[PDB]
C-alpha cells in the first residue's frame, strides 16, 4: 504494497532520519521509524522491546509515553492514525 | 533479544 501519505508530525519524524518524500510504502514507514528508535536509543537497554517515547516527538505522534515492540497491533494502529492511505 | 530483532517481527 500500500502507498501512504504521512501526516505532518510523522513526516517530520521520517525526515529527521533521512526520508525526503511525501509518499511511502508501509515498509518504508516501518523501516524509518525503526531507524528513529535505534538512532535515538529510545529502547530499554536490558529489555530491548521496550521503547520510551515521552519527551520526544514519537510520544506526541503515538500519544503514549512508552510501548512494547511486541505489541504489533497497537503499533500499526498508532502508525495508521498518522497516515492517509492512498486511494 | 535486540531491538533490531524485535523490530523485524513487525514486518
Amino acid at each position: 504494497e500500500t502507498l501512504v501519505r504521512p501526516k505532518p508530525l510523522l513526516l517530520k519524524l521520517l525526515k529527521s532520519v533521512g526520508a525526503q518524500k511525501d509518499t511511502y510504502t508501509m515498509k518504508e514507514v516501518l523501516f524509518y521509524l525503526g531507524q528513529y528508535i535505534m538512532t535515538k536509543r529510545l529502547y530499554d537497554e536490558k529489555q530491548q522491546h521496550i521503547v520510551y517515547c515521552s519527551n520526544d516527538l514519537l510520544g506526541d505522534l503515538f500519544g503514549v509515553p512508552s510501548f512494547s515492540v511486541k505489541e504489533h497491533r497497537k503499533i500499526y494502529t498508532m502508525i495508521y492514525r498518522n497516515l492517509v492511505v492512498v486511494n | 533479544l535486540t531491538f533490531e530483532h524485535y523490530w523485524a517481527q513487525l514486518t
